[PDB]
Parts: C-alpha cells; structure tokens; sequence
C-alpha cells in the first residue's frame, strides 16, 4: 500500500549502514508483523518468533550489501523467505524417531508433562474506522488501503495537503485510543 | 515533535533528519511509531494469526550483543 513509504526506509537504511542502531530499531518495529506474517506461511507457529528473529539478524548483517537495487522491503522479505525455507528443510530431514518422539511427548503426563489474535485487533480497528466521520475514514482509507500520497489524496478530496495530513493523523489517534490498551 | 509530524513521517511525507532524530530519542514518539505501524499492519492485513509484541525487543537485544 505504498512507495513514498519506501522513502523513509531508504533514509533509515542509510543510517543503519553507517552504524546507527537506533535507526535499525525503527525499521524492525515497522517490519516486525509483516515479517512474522510472511514467516508464518512457512513454519509451524511455535517456531515463528525464532525464525523472524534470525531473519532480522541476517538482514542486519547483510545490510552492507543492500545497494538499493530494489526496494528494501522486497530485499528483507526475500531474506525472511529464505530463512524460513531453510528452517523447513532442516525439519523435513528429521530422522525416523523424531516423529515418534513428538507423538509420545504430545499428551500431557500425570504428573506434570505478549499475545493477541490479529482478527481480534482487526475487528477493533475496523469498527473504529466505521465510526469515524466520513472525512477521516476516507483519508486513512485512501492512504493505508490504496497507498495514495497526500498530494493524490488532496486532489481526490479537493482539500489542502495540510488538511490531508491532519485528517490521517486524527484517524490514527482515534484508532490508537481503542487499540493501544 | 508533535505526533502529527510523526504521522507524516511514517507516510514518507516528511523526511526531515531532525524529526528522525527526535523520534529515535523520544520514548513517547517510539510508542506512537509502534502503535501507528500496528494499525497500518492490521488495516492492510499484514499480520500473522497471532501477534507477538516482543519481536523488536528480542531483535535489538540480539543486536546489542553483536
């Protein structure tokens, strides 16, 4: 849903390449759920955090080599996919007795043998969006779902770019109030 | 820095280095960056089935040691 967003990534990536770890943190926060979503298509849920972690570390280490030949997100996703797939290969080379163990370790033995559902969050977000005034709904919709820049949104809603900026902000603030608890 | 400026920054609509700096050094702005990106991911359907909220902290802790 963007390209101008790529602009921010490039600026952040340039700083990380110079040694700025704070800038990397911003990128990780930006890409953490997207990367998890991608990784979760390939590995078992129990392994998703470890694979996501390894993907980000691999990306950080290889960042000297990102020349901006392609968009940073694409470069990062390829790394995450490869990281995930390698995990699947390792798992698919399990011995005979690894499945037998899983089977015998599965059932609880007498005696003794951070999380949220994304659909839950999505319901909250969309319910809030549906309750916003038309002006805010359209603004954040055009920006986040269609990927349109403020200039494009301005022409579409026939309003100043300053007004687009403010409308998107207020939509976000409204949603955050119901989400960020 | 105002949150409205943070909102513009995450949209690529300003690339001001002073703002990027303030963001990197302001805990409250960091929370907003995180929250607004969660909202974006939710809206775009860019989430796994189960969200984990400790990813970035785990990553950075691993970066600090290398």
């Amino acid at each position: 849903s963007h390209m101008s967003e790529q602009l921010t990534d490039q600026v952040l990536v340039e700083r990380v390449q110079k040694g700025d770890q704070k800038a990397f943190n911003l990128l990780v926060v930006r890409y953490q759920h997207k990367v998890a979503s991608l990784v979760s298509r390939y590995v078992p849920s129990g392994d998703v955090p470890d694979v996501v972690q390894e993907a980000f570390i691999k990306a950080y280490r290889a960042l000297d080599s990102f020349r901006g030949d392609s968009a940073f997100y694409t470069w990062l996703y390829r790394i995450a996919v490869n990281t995930a797939k390698n995990y699947l290969v390792a798992q698919g080379r399990r011995p005979p007795s690894s499945d037998v163990d899983a089977i015998e370790a599965e059932n609880f033995e007498s005696g003794g043998a951070n999380l949220m559902l994304s659909e839950e969050l999505r319901q909250i977000v969309f319910r809030t969006i549906e309750s916003l005034p038309e002006d805010l709904r359209m603004a954040i919709t055009l920006r986040e779902l269609d990927g349109l820049s403020y200039e494009e949104i301005a022409a579409i809603m026939d309003c100043p770019v300053g007004t687009v900026r403010s409308r998107i902000f207020r939509a976000r603030e409204a949603i955050d109030n119901k989400v960020q608890p | 820095m105002q949150k409205e400026q943070l909102s513009a920054l995450m949209d690529g609509e300003t690339l001001d280095s002073e703002l990027l700096n303030e963001l990197a050094h302001n805990p409250e702005m960091q929370k907003t960056w995180e929250s607004y990106h969660l909202i974006r991911d939710s809206m775009r359907g860019d989430t796994p089935e189960v969200l984990h909220f400790d990813i970035s902290s785990r990553v950075m802790a691993a970066i600090e040691e290398e």
